[PDB]
């Protein structure tokens, strides 16, 4: 998932740069860009491959990490019971990150303080 | 039906197990049909040139010439089927080229149908 | 032409090669557009592996005893899981973007290219525990990462059943609850024990069977076929023989489209 | 003879390479249609 | 929670002992819901009085009575008396949602969670896992639904020849429509599944919430020795059955002797 996001971002950059050049060249002649002609056949293929990568019918996983012990996990058992499976219909999506957020980690490479700052609300119903 | 027809036309058969040959008969018959239908439905073009570029496209060429359709047929072998097997498979493929009984070798490798198709296409093509 | 997608199957001996030959033939009979790639252990004879070479496109060789094999270290930890670790090599087939794994004791009754519609680990609800996926037929997507994770699980926690089903069920626990599209209709992996154990449903939904899975100790190849009578050695009640067509359709396919290939290559 | 049977022989993969199914025989059938 | 109920069906005194155990187990795990048996005329007066000590409502259903809604259907399908009696669970329109549980089930933990699920949410059946074991099912009482079920009973009956058959035909959507309507098998653990595929009961048996004794020998039928809580089968874990017999002895025989027998 993270890799596909990277690919789409990289592709968008490649197409963006090519649009940049073509817009700059078009502007230099004194004409508003002819939108249809801006994108070359070469990119239409790159973008088509990119939109092919995106295609999925499977709901995104409820955890981010493959758990050495999955079935036992209290959080996962409860998520399944509660019915929050990140379904398209669901308005509430649960993402369980079982590792302390770290700069080294590939996904969300932000330390705890930065992640905390980003979230809108923090729920700590401590017993 | 298609395979049945091929036997009557070219006295050639394709084993059930081979996927590539089986696929080629489908492809070949469809291409022969397409071009024949095109010529019939359109105003007759005395010149239409069909360029077959491999052994498995050659089933079409065999049929086209056999159905006495007027389209010109070019058959191109980017590699010899028997050649690939005979090299490495035999000790001295290159010098004994003339000596080899092609039919025997082809049969021995259970590739005989494919060979027959390639040779048939070669004989069939005007060029 | 669909070079990107494959049916995979595992042969661990000549016995399960006859199974694979029948499965492969059945996929051809129902005109799959997808490549049938078997996986053969070193144990399959050279003569048999030529027959498997004719029917199946790529007999990729997986051996877990060779020290170069990716699973060899795992095998030394779990020496009882040789077969399982061999099967799990199905995930190494990164030349394919998506595959359907089918055990060599399955038989196809209709075109199932629509299995390729389903995503990773879409498998029939297993008879018995219906919260586990019969790993007889599962759509799946090759990946080195997934494969390595599976080996890790094999070493670390092993398998509850000491088999492919257990190692896969633990790793893909999400199947049971997450999505119904991952559940495949039972008709795509119809275990015969279902026809025997719960005959009434079979009577009603059996006609639509797309894949039959021969469970129990006595596999389809083990039976005796008298072509003159077209009747299999009839034991006392055997799950496979609850339906005298599913096994008959195994034996016929064998006789028609394999004994020819077998005799040619010296079996 | 064994004519239709010969298609079946090719179907199961066993062809008479040396004899009846030799390309030369196939060539004669091909010969029916000229260049 | 006067609005919601566990229902169960007793067709005789034998299945009354089952219901008494089920009912007790629901109480032990502290349900907030009503307990509502349905009893055929066949249950003795003395046993109905025992049932009253456990169940909030003992509701009489007699399909042989010509006033009964299912009576005409019974005359068409005389083999489906039990099934048509069970289907009266849909007539209980005083309740907005119910969980039906066969009298040969036993509760191991609080399952008020079942009330979260909607109409015909039932555990996949061992054997055909495309049919819903009608041992435990969440449903919403409705006269319309009930009448449609009777119609199906008349017209096509049941492929199985039981309630499972007729419910499966009507609620065929279960197999494919929604995964929320698939109850975890833990909520209906047919012992046969533990026996057939024991490796799995070992890992996911601990979490069992309901055991369903589908077998030739019913839980009441089994022989019990109180001396060590021992029993003389698909009941691979005899633990579940021990928990049946104990619950019976502790919390029923008292309520049994008190009203007869």
């Amino acid at each position: 998932g993270q890799a596909v996001r990277k690919q789409l971002w990289d592709t968008a950059n490649t197409v963006k740069e090519k649009f940049g050049r073509k817009l700059y060249e078009s502007l230099l002649v004194g004409s508003l860009p002819d939108m249809n002609k801006m994108l070359d056949k070469e990119d239409f293929t790159m973008m088509k491959r990119a939109i092919f990568a995106t295609q999925r019918q499977s709901f995104p996983p409820v955890c981010t990490h493959n758990m050495l012990d999955d079935s036992s996990d209290p959080i996962l058992t409860t998520i399944r019971r509660i019915g929050l499976f990140n379904s398209s219909a669901d308005r509430v999506k649960v993402i369980f990150h079982p590792e302390f957020l770290s700069s080294t980690s590939p996904l969300l490479p932000v330390d705890y303080e930065e992640f905390v700052r980003g979230c809108h609300l923090g729920v700590f119903p401590s017993y | 039906r298609w395979k049945g027809e091929l036997w009557d036309t070219c006295n050639i058969g394709v084993p059930w197990y081979d996927r590539e040959a089986n696929d080629a008969v489908l492809f070949g018959f469809l291409t022969t049909w397409f071009l024949g239908e095109f010529l019939a439905q359109s105003e007759e073009k005395p010149h239409v040139v069909a360029h077959f570029h491999e052994w498995l496209a050659g089933v079409g060429l065999c049929l086209c010439r056999a159905r006495r359709l007027p389209v010109a047929t070019i058959f191109t072998t980017h590699a010899t089927l028997l050649g690939r097997y005979l090299c490495a498979g035999a000790v001295d493929f290159y010098n004994n080229l003339e000596n080899f009984n092609v039919d025997k070798e082809a049969g021995e490798r259970q590739i005989y149908h494919r060979y027959c198709m390639e040779r048939a296409a070669a004989h069939c093509a005007h060029v | 032409p669909m070079t990107d997608q494959a049916f995979v199957t595992l042969t661990t001996n000549d016995a399960y090669a006859k199974g694979a030959l029948v499965l492969g033939s059945s996929l051809k009979q129902h005109r799959t557009t997808r490549r049938l790639v078997v996986l053969a252990t070193p144990q399959v004879s050279d003569s048999m592996r030529k027959v498997l070479e004719t029917v199946f496109d790529e007999v990729i060789m997986v051996d877990v005893l060779d020290s170069g094999d990716s699973a060899h270290l795992t095998l030394m930890k779990r020496p009882e899981l040789g077969v399982t670790l061999t099967k799990l090599h199905c995930w190494s087939l990164t030349q394919y973007s998506k595959c359907v794994f089918m055990d060599a004791d399955t038989l196809v009754l209709a075109n199932i290219d629509d299995l390729f519609d389903r995503e990773e680990l879409s498998a029939a609800p297993d008879p018995g525990w219906p919260d586990c996926f019969n790993s007889g037929v599962f759509v799946y997507q090759p990946s080195v990462e997934t494969y390595n994770q599976l080996l890790h699980l094999a070493s670390e926690q092993g398998s509850f059943d000491g088999g492919d089903q257990g190692i896969l069920n633990t790793f893909f626990s999400s199947w049971a609850t997450t999505d119904i599209r991952k559940h495949l209709p039972f008709i795509y992996n119809l275990s015969s024990i279902s026809i025997f154990s719960y005959l009434p449903a079979f009577k009603v939904f059996g006609a639509s069977a797309k894949v039959v899975h021969f469970l129990g100790r006595v596999k389809p190849w083990n039976y005796t076929y008298d072509p003159k009578t077209k009747s299999v050695k009839s034991e006392a009640h055997d799950p496979n023989m609850t339906h005298p067509e599913f096994l008959i359709l195994w034996w016929n396919i064998f006789t028609t489209n394999v004994l020819p290939l077998l005799q040619q290559f010296g079996l | 003879v064994s004519s239709e049977e010969r298609k079946e022989r090719w179907e199961q993969g066993q062809a008479d390479y040396m004899g009846a199914d030799s390309f030369d025989n196939i060539k004669r059938k091909l010969d029916t249609y000229l260049q």
